[PDB]
DNA sequence: GCTTGTCACGCGATGCCCGAT
DNA sequence: CATCGGGCATCGCGTGACAAG
């Protein structure tokens, strides 16, 4: 024995007793280091002190035991419905709290991000922006955060600035912390996953009214066969930036029986635009045109916009972008 | 410089920063526990923190604390409905500060009964057969609110929750359920209408011209946004542009902007004819600020 | 085969407590 | 009522073993 080791052993005993009380699974506690043990102890104390002043059930008229069990998980239900994660950030850019679902979206463990500088999770070029959002109260912005999943993920932050009580700063008044929900982003376009050789054929009347469709077509466009023939001609499906090109190539097909390769956008059943490279042929009957057979291959947004940049003809509305709907 | 020496100094600095972090966390603990801040050494601070945490105490937060954080962040109310019939299986108390409705009005109800009829069809599309995100109009003469819903499809019944035999849920037998949160919430642009005036295509520049998002215009008639003294003139222009196919017709009228202001707009209109049957597919309009 | 980090240990410089002046 | 030296307790520093990555 010797005094220094005895004091160190007394300190380590206290540290391990602190670790055994942290509200984490023991497989998480066992692989913690002393520094993060103290860090998350401080985090737990600060959270409890805030909830002691800020915080505090189905109607007794609407009380059933199944509803009570659902109410006791209402928090986790909201968290799972978030489609993202919770983030509470102090004025010092410290992560006051982060929900577990952050691991599902960024790959970071909750126990490693709590009480740490939030800038470590945010892209450098965006950090300044976040700081300007940390200092009316309602906030709505966008930031790219580090993503370890399988390098960065842009995320919409929707939140508010509220006073973080019970922090015992030195006695300082409470500072404005950001309570926010972080969600992913949205594009309005359908790119195939198994893009390669997903060629689908569609049958049309002479006015390009759909009459038949194969399975891959029903998968790409999202309509059933009956739904595809109840919305008028195919021009109701075509992006307004492509209608004149499609009309020109329809004239070409009427004149010579073949239309040629044309790149244009079709409206899904989700009211999204999907790029297709198509070729419309005319089938005949007793020497007179009978119906159209169009064989299309879905394209990515990249190839689609490249084709639009290399457009044959210059036509009005060529670079127009917008949303559409379709009725019967 | 000497590699071994700079490795040594970097390591010493790292250890010193670790020690400083440890003592800073000790000071935070002294600030956080009861009578420490009413001064002691490290061991007493640690023992008092151990006792305080023993008093306070798996999840870092309780379910109510997590709910409090989410609601403080972005409001909203949770509802769990069945995808079969829309039957409201659960609704939180937050429906009262959100929709000005008691929990009873939603319990024993269905989701279609609580939103606008024009949206019922849409809700079916969102309830047939993971993540879901939509916008509807919920009730509170009746008054409706635009409500944004974000949720997911979950297999029913949920794990951990006990379903007794005498419970109303015992006989429903729903397989899937939507668990969601509902929350309250000089240029030109082109557009395509049917011959009656319904917005079927809206340019994205609408936002910069009339202040509306494309979804706020699609499905609505353009005359709904036009001043009453110009409504019949606009309707006559739409009537005559159909009779004179290919011809361009311009009409000036007042448009109700997003701020419910009146913006003078010039609309050029012509028809798109099917290159085989010469029938009118839609009306192309270019709407310009004046 | 290198890098960053965790943990223990040796080691003095003060700290606290307390008989003994 | 202090002040003063004992011996053990706190505490900060630097270094070495060891390991995840
Ligand atoms: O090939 C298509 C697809 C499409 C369609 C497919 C499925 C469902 C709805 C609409 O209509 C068209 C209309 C005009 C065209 C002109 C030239 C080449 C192809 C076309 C096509």
């Amino acid at each position: 024995s010797n005094p220094s080791k005895r004091h160190r052993d007394r300190l380590n005993t206290e540290l391990d007793r602190l670790a055994s009380l942290l509200p984490f699974p023991q497989d998480v506690i066992n692989k913690l280091d002393k520094l993060s043990v103290l860090r998350l102890s401080v985090s737990y104390l600060r959270a409890k002190s805030f909830f002691d002043v800020s915080l505090k059930g189905v109607q007794d008229n609407c009380r059933t035991k199944f509803r009570e069990g659902l109410n006791l998980q209402e928090g986790e239900f909201l968290l799972q419905a978030l489609n993202g994660f919770v983030l509470v950030v102090t004025t010092d850019a410290l992560v006051f709290y982060a929900s577990s679902t952050i691991q599902d979206y960024l790959g970071f463990q909750q126990s490693d991000v709590i009480h740490q500088s939030v800038y470590e999770l945010i892209h450098t070029e965006d950090r300044a922006e976040f700081q300007r959002q940390l200092h009316f109260m309602e906030r709505c912005f966008v930031c790219r955060l580090r993503c370890l999943l399988d390098g960065f993920l842009a995320m919409n932050f929707q939140g508010r600035l509220k006073y973080l009580h019970g922090q015992n700063k030195k006695i300082l008044p409470p500072q404005l912390a950001l309570f926010a929900i972080a969600t992913p982003l949205q594009p309005p376009s359908i790119l195939e996953i198994r893009t390669k050789n997903f060629i689908f054929r569609t049958k049309h009347k002479l006015d390009f009214t759909p009459t038949g469709c194969d399975a891959k077509g029903k998968i790409v466009l999202g309509y059933t066969e009956a739904e595809l023939c109840m919305r008028g001609t195919g021009y109701q499906f075509i992006h307004a930036a492509d209608m004149l090109y499609c009309a020109e190539y329809h004239v070409r097909m009427i004149k010579t029986g073949e239309s040629g390769m044309i790149v244009f956008r079709l409206l899904t059943k989700d009211n999204r635009w999907t790029w297709v490279q198509s070729n419309a042929r005319l089938v005949y009957k007793n020497g007179r045109p009978d119906y159209i057979i169009a064989t299309q291959r879905p394209l990515t947004d990249e190839e689609g916009k490249e084709h639009l940049r290399k457009r044959t003809l210059k036509l009005p509305f060529m670079f127009a972008t917008g949303e559409a709907v379709l009725y019967e | 410089m000497d590699k071994e020496r700079l490795a040594r100094e970097n390591h010493s600095e790292i250890e010193r920063r670790r020690r400083n972090k440890m003592t800073a966390y000790i000071t935070e603990l002294s600030d956080m526990v009861p009578t420490c801040s009413a001064k002691p050494d490290k061991l007493t601070i640690l023992r008092m923190a151990v006792s305080h945490m023993k008093s306070l105490r798996p999840s870092f937060l309780t379910d109510q604390e997590l709910k409090h954080l989410i609601l403080e962040a972005a409001d909203g109310f949770l509802f769990i409905v069945s995808c079969e019939t829309g039957r409201v299986v659960y609704v939180s108390d937050s429906v009262t500060p959100v929709l000005n409705q008691p929990q009873s009005e939603w319990f024993g109800s269905t989701l279609y009964d609580q939103v606008h009829p024009d949206d019922v069809d849409k809700l079916r599309e969102q309830l047939s057969t993971s993540r879901r995100s939509f916008i509807c109009r919920m009730r509170c003469e009746p008054h409706f609110v635009v409500v944004h819903c974000t949720g997911y499809i979950k297999a029913w019944p949920p794990a951990g929750v006990s379903l007794p035999d005498d419970d109303p849920e015992a006989g429903q037998g729903s397989k899937f359920c939507l668990v969601a949160i509902g929350r309250l919430q000089p240029t030109e642009f082109i557009s395509r209408h049917n011959i009656e005036g319904i917005f079927t295509f809206v340019d994205h520049r609408c936002v910069a011209t009339v202040g509306y998002q494309p979804q706020e215009l699609l499905g609505k008639n353009i005359v709904e946004f036009c001043h009453p003294e110009d409504q019949q003139l606009l309707r006559d222009s739409f009537q005559q542009v159909v009779k004179l196919k290919g011809q361009v017709l311009s009409v000036m009228f007042r448009f109700r902007s997003k701020n419910q202001e009146w913006l003078w707009m010039r609309t050029s209109s012509f028809t798109f004819q099917n290159p085989y049957s010469d029938e009118i597919e839609y009306i192309i309009c270019t709407n310009t600020n004046v």
